[PDB]
């Protein structure tokens, strides 16, 4: 958002297209690993 | 009124369907007596109470439709 | 950004739910005695529909 | 062999609470050098 | 004894609304001195603690018609952490002496969540550990929300409905075992000893899931702390972020080990992964938030999963590290949090880039600081690193438990990364211009001095030789341990 | 015939013919008084026949069981707090007084009636009593516009909702041969049928027209606003106590306990209820209104309270309908309190009274916190007693959703401290900057606020209280 205006300035990280397309990186990342470890 | 058609017809269906039963006896004709004694055998609470409540109607009327 | 979007905005949107449903169903209360005549009746007369 | 904790703690804490009684008297910035403030964040 | 202690830190609360006054000062020393008689009283009533079971426990008899009974009750893994509030509340008094704005509420709510805290860890009844989990909710609530931040309203409206909401599934969760049978247990032991179906073990451990996930924040359940301990000062906080969170990791070790292990088999490795996610999380959130103390905040986050990990284990050794993490970053984010109160006393602001080189006339919050902060991440020497490696040796010494350590310690390397980087904003390089024209503070006046010091001695005393602070619990811990693979 | 159980009542009526007279010789008279001495005098008779004597029947027409006698004192208890509240509260309108307690006093007759009473002719005419009484009430204050419109639709809605109880009660007259008694109709008649269920339902359209719920409820909210305060303190717990009690004695005993169809219809009240007062009162501004919405998730907790008849759940409605009279009394000597001073106004104008009363501030924060189930306070015990009934029979999805919409009442219930306390002096409302700072409003003030904060954790007393009154109900 507008408060992260620091030495992080990197410009296409607060679209919500990136942020849809982060998400899913992590979510599915906690998902494979909790199927890995259930199974 | 389709509301209130359909409370008849439900009313209907109950009147219809039920086994009433209709006490073959001939009714009394002194039914006035028989009031008395049911104001002070049966329902005496009612009437003693009605008689506040008709108190208290008295008393709220007048005071909510007097002009002041 | 994921933290404060796609995790904050889902539970602060469980606020806003239970927010506009409020702001929404006062309107069923509309002041009308006439409305009360219609649900109270009406309100019942369906839990006799599906008792017997 | 080990050491316990009963009797260190039977020997720390009367000087806790006696330097924490102590100590709250010698106080600073807060009174009147500077501080406007009132402890809250706002 | 536990009956005093939590009754007379409120009892003598109520006291304060009648307490002469010219200007707000006699209160304060009235606060102080009652929670100093009371941490005597535990370490007194410590004397007669012998080091298996409740060492101690008076019970009692309010409701017969329900099964409420004041079964109060010390252990091996209840008395460190009595220890560790009666201690470190004592100390956020004693921090909290500039307090001027309304200070009868701060010391009568402070002194209310002070027998908030020791009671949920002496308390063995399931209705009553309903009462004092919920009863700091009030007093948290307004001392967010009166002093304390800008954004104090949504933090403090965020947390009282969330930790309502999710203090929800304690109470059901505690009838759903106590009427499995032909007995209305409500007690910690009786309902222990109770023969559970897998069908709905795994349900009433979900249910204390999302109460113990929340106030131990896990993977989202997370969003409140932020807010919460950002919007709030440094008193507040240190037993905001000291003693709640190893409530939480407490009553999951005492409700998710000994009485539901058949499904704490199962949804260990979730535990685990959780923890491991929670880490990395957490660390990278903390080197991407700017201002303070959200920072330090997303930092306990990180610090937590260890804890996730220690009991999610299986092994005897697990436990004890994560005990031994509670009772360290107690002590750790305290003083943490407490010099970021004083740094924002001193300069009236948090943000990084709005100042730097304070450390040349502000140069003894420094050294202070510098200090908790080498304690924060995993240094030899402190109860920190002890944590940590425990942790690591007693998993895998039990997910094929290779790829989760080489995440885990990921953590090593990406503490010191934002730690420094904040100190390195703070405190070193050229002092700034005008723009920071607030007189930077006459550097740690000595009552702070006492405060970080006598944190920083027992964190010490336990890196060097841990024992003292496992000797409490290595028969209770030993013997929850092998209840849970006697099941297995 | 044996007049004993009826004392109390007709103690009460004595001094309401007492009250209008020394109110028409005098016309300025110390008429607050001594009705308190009464009712205390009543209450005190409640104790030598409460257990010592054993339950007994006046003609058939009205049995003086321990269920009997806990709701005749509850609804004496609110008479006598209403009053304490009303007397300089009237007094500031330009009205009159005796008038207004002759009335009050009736209605308290009328529900200290009907909670014992076993017969047709006799419920209804007590009913009447207490509607009529609160019809007047409502629009006692005829200056203003909405308290006459407010008298208006009360009385209007609930002459149509008493007549439909009439008939439903004229059927169950008919059905079982004659009988309007109540032990002798749920006799004659003990099998599933359609005009039965035609009965039930109407009853219970009468029924919910007192008890607040929901979609029966569209009166509170309009008549909360626009009727006099101390008036609405009073309707909540006494019309609502006489409801529940109503409910028991008509459904469970003189109606059937065959036909246990209610038990989901209740369901259904309950969950409307809770969904719709703690939801919707949670977008308002004004007090009353919120504590009507709030009246009514009340309402729903206690509905699922009952709805589980195992001898734990009925026990369970009226330890929390003791409690909530105290709680709910509390609010509303505070909103008196806060009214007659400076503010006559809304929440908003609540901010920063903290500095200037700080007595208030204690009163109704800790009767609004305990109605939202906070730790040691009355209403949490209620609440968790209530949960404890309530899944101990086996409803789970009840327990959950009376759960969570509590966790929802907390925020409207909140707002309101945020405004007395958290709010600072830069943020006060003009109401407040002018705040200046009667005594039998405070000494109430003060018994009930000490009550509902400390009759929380003191509560064996009274479970074995309620334990030993419900006994009698069968199951
Ligand atoms: C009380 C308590 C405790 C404790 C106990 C123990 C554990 C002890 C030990 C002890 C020991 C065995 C000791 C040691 C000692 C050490 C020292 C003495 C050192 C250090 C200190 C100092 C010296 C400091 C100073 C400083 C500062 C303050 C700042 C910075 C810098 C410096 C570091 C310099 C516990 C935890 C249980 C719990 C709670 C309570």
């Amino acid at each position: 958002a507008t408060d992260f205006r620091a030495i992080m300035k990197f410009d296409g990280a607060d679209s919500p297209a990136m942020i849809a397309i982060s998400a899913v990186l992590i979510l599915g990342f906690i998902a494979g690993l909790i199927w890995w470890a259930l199974h | 009124a389709v509301v209130s058609l359909g409370v008849f017809a439900l009313l209907t269906k109950m009147i219809l369907q039920t086994p009433w039963q209709l006490s073959s006896v001939p009714p009394t004709p002194d039914s006035i007596t028989t009031i008395g004694q049911h104001f002070f055998s049966d329902f005496l609470l009612p009437f003693e109470l009605a008689s506040v409540l008709l108190l208290m109607a008295l008393i709220g009327a007048v005071v909510l439709a007097r002009r002041e | 950004e994921v933290d404060y979007n796609v995790v904050d905005g889902v539970v602060n949107l469980t606020g806003f739910v239970t927010m506009v449903t409020g702001e929404g169903l006062k309107y069923l209360q509309n002041g009308r005695a006439q409305f009360y005549a219609l649900i109270v009746l009406l309100a019942v007369l369906g839990f006799v529909i599906f008792s017997v | 062999a080990v050491i316990s904790v009963k009797p260190i703690l039977l020997a720390m804490t009367p000087v806790f609470i006696l330097l924490c009684l102590f100590f709250g008297t010698r106080n600073g910035f807060y009174d009147t050098d500077q501080y406007h403030g009132n402890a809250a964040a706002h | 004894w536990l009956t005093t202690i939590i009754l007379f830190p409120i009892v003598a609360a109520l006291a304060i609304p009648f307490i002469p006054t010219g200007k707000g000062r006699p209160i304060r020393w009235y606060a102080l001195a009652v929670g100093l008689i009371d941490f005597a009283l535990i370490v007194y009533a410590f004397t007669n603690f012998y080091d298996p079971g409740m060492q101690l426990w008076e019970s009692y008899d309010w409701i017969p018609e329900i099964g409420l009974r004041w079964s109060v009750g010390a252990d091996g893994l209840s008395m460190p952490l009595i220890l560790l509030t009666g201690f470190i509340t004592t100390l956020a008094i004693l921090a909290a002496w500039p307090v001027t704005l309304k200070p009868r509420l701060f010391y009568f709510l402070m002194l209310a969540m002070y027998g908030g805290q020791i009671a949920v860890f002496a308390v063995q009844d399931m209705l009553v550990f309903f009462l004092a989990w919920e009863l700091e909710l009030i007093p948290v609530y307004l001392l967010l929300a009166i002093w304390g931040g800008h954004k104090r309203q949504y933090a403090a409206t965020k947390f009282i409905l969330y930790t309502a909401g999710s203090s929800l599934f304690i109470l059901v969760a505690g009838l759903a075992m106590a009427f499995y049978g032909d007995t209305v247990s409500f007690d910690m032991q009786t309902l222990a000893a109770k023969d559970y179906a897998l069908g709905f073990q795994l349900l009433v451990y979900a249910g204390f899931l999302v109460a113990y996930g929340v106030k131990l924040p896990i993977v989202p359940l997370h969003t409140w702390l932020p807010d919460a301990h950002g919007e709030a000062t440094a008193p507040v906080h240190m037993l905001l972020a000291g003693i709640l969170l190893k409530m939480g990791g407490y009553a999951l070790i005492r409700m998710n080990v000994d009485m539901l292990p058949a499904a704490h088999a199962k949804f260990a490795p979730v535990l685990v992964i959780l923890g491991v996610v929670n880490i990395i999380y957490a660390a990278l959130t903390s080197y991407a938030q700017r201002n303070l103390k959200r920072k330090i905040a997303y930092s306990s986050i990180s610090h937590i999963g260890f804890v996730l990990i220690g009991i999610a284990s299986f092994t005897n050794l697990g436990m004890s590290g994560a005990v031994l993490q509670m009772v360290s970053h107690g002590l750790i984010g305290a003083s943490l949090f407490f010099l970021v109160g004083a740094t924002y006393d001193r300069t009236h602001t948090l943000i990084l880039e709005e100042m730097g080189g304070v450390g040349q006339k502000m140069k003894k919050i420094f050294a202070m600081f510098t200090a908790c902060s080498l304690a924060s991440l995993a240094l030899p020497g402190m109860s920190g690193f002890v944590a940590e490696l425990m942790v690591f040796i007693g998993f895998a010494t039990s997910p094929f438990r290779v790829i989760v350590v080489f995440l885990a310690a990921v953590g090593v390397i990406l503490t010191p990364i934002y730690l420094l980087s904040m100190l390195r904003e703070i405190f070193y390089g050229p002092e700034n211009k005008e723009l920071v024209e607030h007189e930077a503070l006459v550097d740690a006046e000595p009552r702070e001095v006492f405060i970080i010091a006598c944190l920083l001695v027992p964190i010490i005393g336990i890196g060097l030789y841990p024992k003292l602070l496992t000797q409490i619990y290595d028969a209770t811990t030993g013997q929850v341990i092998a209840r849970a693979r006697e099941v297995l | 015939g044996t007049i004993l159980p009826e004392t109390i009542l007709i103690v009460t009526l004595l001094v309401v013919l007492l009250a209008d007279l020394i109110q028409g010789r005098q016309a300025d008279r110390w008429t607050p008084y001594f009705a308190i001495v009464g009712l205390g005098g009543a209450i005190a008779t409640m104790i030598p026949l409460w257990t010592q004597p054993a339950t007994i029947s006046f003609f058939g027409s009205f049995i003086s069981d321990h269920l009997s006698l806990f709701f005749r004192g509850l609804i004496a208890l609110s008479a006598l707090g209403t009053i304490l509240m009303s007397i300089r509260y009237v007094e500031q309108t330009g009205s009159s007084l005796g008038e207004f307690m002759t009335i009050l006093l009736t209605a308290t007759v009328g529900g200290m009636f009907i909670a014992g009473a076993q017969e047709l002719v006799f419920i209804f005419v007590a009913l009447e009593t207490l509607s009529i009484a609160s019809y007047l009430l409502t629009g006692y204050t005829k200056r203003d516009s909405r308290s006459n419109e407010a008298a208006l639709k009360y009385l209007l809605i609930g002459a149509a909702s008493s007549a439909i109880f009439l008939y439903g009660s004229s059927l169950l007259y008919g059905l079982s041969g004659g009988h309007t008694q109540l032990p002798a109709i749920a006799q004659a008649l003990s099998s599933e049928s359609l005009g039965l269920v035609v009965a039930l339902v109407f009853v219970i359209a009468g029924i919910s027209f007192k008890i607040s719920a929901v979609p029966f409820h569209q009166w509170t909210p309009d008549v909360y606003e626009g009727a006099p305060t101390p008036v609405v303190a009073f309707l909540s717990v006494g019309s609502k106590a006489a409801g529940f009690a109503l409910a028991i004695r008509f459904l469970t005993l003189a109606f059937p306990s065959v036909t246990d169809q209610w038990q989901l219809i209740f369901t259904v009240l309950a969950i409307l209820s809770m969904i719709l007062g703690n939801v919707v009162a949670l977008a308002q501004t004004s007090m009353k209104r919120m504590l009507a919405y709030s009246s009514i998730g009340q309402a729903g907790f206690v509905m699922i309270g009952f709805v589980v008849g195992t001898e734990a759940g009925y026990a369970s409605m009226l330890f929390y309908l003791l409690v909530y009279l105290f709680m709910n009394l509390g609010a509303f000597t505070c909103v008196i309190l806060f009214s007659l001073r400076t503010g006559t106004d809304q929440i908003s104008e609540y901010a920063g009274l903290y500095q200037k009363d700080p007595l208030l501030t204690l009163g109704l924060s800790l009767c609004l916190l305990s109605l939202g189930g906070i730790p040691p306070l009355a209403g949490f015990f209620g609440k968790i007693y209530l949960f404890w009934a309530g899944w101990q029979a086996g409803a789970y999805g009840l327990v959950l959703l009376g759960l969570l919409t509590s966790v929802i009442s907390i925020y409207y219930y909140i707002r309101v401290v945020k405004m007395m306390v958290v709010k600072e002096p830069q943020e006060m409302s003009e109401a407040v900057r002018n705040y200046p700072e009667l005594r039998p409003l405070q000494v109430g003030l003060v018994m009930t606020v000490i009550a509902t904060s400390l009759a929380g954790i003191l509560a064996n007393p009274l479970f074995n209280l309620v334990n030993t009154a419900v006994w009698d109900v069968p199951q």
